[PDB]
């Protein structure tokens, strides 16, 4: 019993 | 560059085969009936055009 | 019939005007500006096609599809034997065996 | 034709397994410098491999 | 401090809302050489009344 | 490229006296897979002076 | 309304094998697809290792 | 290591497949 | 372009050379020491690119 | 170096990209039957700096 | 150990979509201009040494 | 049935991943704030009896 749920975007480093 | 490799002895002759990894390419262009023009690359290890 | 060949060693040469420094470093500065650029041409300029002509034929027609023709120069021409002429771009020519 | 060879062992041969390789591999000369192949237009002998 | 069942992550926000922004872009940036997504509590709570 | 286009040539039909479609200069075009940054862009500019002289 | 050029059964079996996979036996609904050896039905003489 | 294609997709519209603009 | 050469026949299989002649020229540029750009324009047939 | 690179595919854009948005169209509404896809490079830079 | 083979011929075979023919043209045009070039990398590239 | 064990060492091993010294630390920063605790269940939780 666990909710792994997430997604990404293109090739950058990290935050702007 | 240098590389060496260690490796186990064997009573026969063996290679060390090597890849160097790199873009091997082409592009491809057909702009009338009867032709086709490529070009090629290959970006590090370079054989001209 | 035998014949081999076997390279042992090959060397560059490289033969210098022994010009003057200040000179030469003149020399570059210019060469090395874009309006400077050095050119060439190839002597026989041209485009070098082979078509092929069976045995015992007697018309060879050729055919261009549609092509840009700016700065053409004329048309050159002679007939060669297919034994007497090797196929290139293949590193070694397996079927040239005249010599 | 003899007594004792009466006596003689037989043993079956080593099982040996004959076909084309796996995709045909060398069947056609890729990368080969006597051997390499055509692609081009009738009009123009300037090939595109 | 105070919320209990929202601050254990059993009902209420996801991690894409509870968590600041700045992290929420870092997160989807980096995701694919270095995933911080199995780290956050995701809530799941079932409809209840109709 | 989509800026910078090569142009099309357009053919002719001698019987009918109309044009016969088209197709890129495919036949007067310049190498430049051998060349530097600034060596390209007098390619580019040298082409690209070249449609304008043809949409005028 | 049924009829006599309709086959319902064969119909029931294509498409239990488009909906799941038949090699998985079900008991309940007595579901364990016809099968044969392959080694009976295309014979691989390999000999023996004698 | 390398491979790589066009690709954005879409499925068949409500004319489903074939004619291709919206 | 079409071409029609009437020719003698020969019992040996012949090639035809045609050269349609160009203009081959190339410009080759030296900005920083050790570079060597190059621009090559064969102008009809021209080239590959 | 890059215009080489940019066009021999190896950097910049996309073929969703670079490729005549009619092109694009084309593929997408035919690539059930006839899939165009698998004839255009799309490059994939790694992050560099940071 | 004696294995030998024999060709007798090689033909090629093509297969075509039979593609609406003004949707084939209209196909063919884009795919003749210079900003819609086929390219492709050797599948798994390297020098191989 | 006389089996035993001994234990001569114990270590402790720890991987990171090499990341620049300031991105390492922007991350940090967002980490410890209090919106952002990190937070798990027993994968496969119940009260045991």
């Amino acid at each position: 019993m666990g909710t792994w749920n997430e997604i990404g975007t293109s090739q950058l480093n990290g935050g702007a | 560059l240098d590389m060496t490799f260690e490796v186990d002895p064997m009573d026969e002759p063996t290679l060390l085969y090597l890849l160097f990894e790199v873009f091997d390419v082409v592009r491809v262009h057909q702009p009338h009936r009867g032709v086709i023009e490529a070009v090629y690359l290959r970006t590090p290890f370079s054989a001209g055009n | 019939d035998g014949a081999s060949v076997r390279f042992d060693s090959v060397n560059l040469y490289a033969t210098f005007f022994p010009m003057a420094h200040n000179t030469a470093s003149t020399l570059e500065a210019m060469l090395r500006n874009d309006t400077n650029d050095q050119s060439f041409n190839d002597y026989l300029s041209a485009a070098n096609m082979l078509y092929p002509i069976p045995a015992k034929a007697t018309n060879v027609p050729i055919s261009i599809p549609s092509r840009n023709w700016a700065a053409f120069r004329g048309w050159s021409f002679t007939r060669l034997k297919t034994k007497e002429t090797p196929s290139l771009g293949s590193g070694f020519d397996p079927y040239f065996v005249y010599s | 034709s003899s007594e004792t060879n009466l006596t003689q062992q037989s043993m079956p041969n080593r099982p040996n397994y004959i076909g084309f390789r796996d995709n045909f591999v060398g069947l056609m000369y890729y990368n080969s410098t006597g051997n390499m192949g055509v692609l081009a237009g009738q009009a123009s002998q300037l090939n595109a491999v | 401090m105070m919320p209990q069942w929202a601050y254990m992550h059993i009902a209420g926000q996801d991690a894409s809302e509870y968590l600041s922004p700045g992290l929420v872009q870092f997160a989807r940036a980096t995701d694919t050489y270095f995933s911080l997504g199995n780290k956050f509590r995701n809530p799941t709570v079932a409809p209840t009344h109709d | 490229s989509k800026e910078i286009p090569t142009p099309y040539m357009w053919s002719y039909q001698p019987q009918m006296g109309l044009a016969a479609g088209a197709s890129q200069d495919y036949s007067t075009r310049m190498n430049w897979l051998s060349a530097g940054p600034s060596m390209i862009s007098r390619v580019n500019g040298v082409r690209n002076h070249r449609n304008q002289i043809l949409l005028e | 309304v049924d009829l006599q050029d309709r086959n319902t059964e064969l119909s029931y079996q294509l498409l239990l094998d488009s909906l799941g996979d038949r090699t998985r036996y079900f008991s309940m609904w007595n579901s364990a697809v016809d099968s044969y050896d392959p080694d009976v039905r295309i014979i691989e003489n390999h000999g023996v290792e004698d | 290591d390398i491979n790589f294609a066009s690709l954005a997709p879409r499925h068949g519209t409500r004319p489903f497949m074939g004619t291709w603009n919206e």
